[PDB]
């Protein structure tokens, strides 16, 4: 689902 | 001045990052995979350093949506 995005958060930068 | 000189520059860019990842990702579950990668690579585009977050998206998409975000990249 849609919050899949807090991985790349995670993720980051 | 140029981008980057105010303070708010800053705030701005981390929230279209996050906004950018949400909507690409909601895309993706609703299976509008050309737009999804579209929001995921403007995400990426912002990234100063961008090495994690391509591993995972690599990760996480199937083989032939992520070759698609390569030409987007």
């Amino acid at each position: 689902g849609p919050r899949l995005s807090r991985l790349l958060s995670a993720a980051g930068c | 001045g140029p981008l980057g000189s105010d303070l708010k520059d800053a705030e701005a860019v981390q929230k279209f990052f996050l906004e950018e990842i949400q909507l690409g990702e909601e895309l993706l579950a609703q299976g509008d995979y050309e737009k999804g990668v579209d929001h995921l690579t403007n995400a990426i585009a912002v990234c100063g350093q961008p090495q994690q977050l391509l591993q995972v998206l690599q990760q996480t998409l199937p083989p032939p949506v992520f070759q698609m975000l390569l030409t987007k990249l």
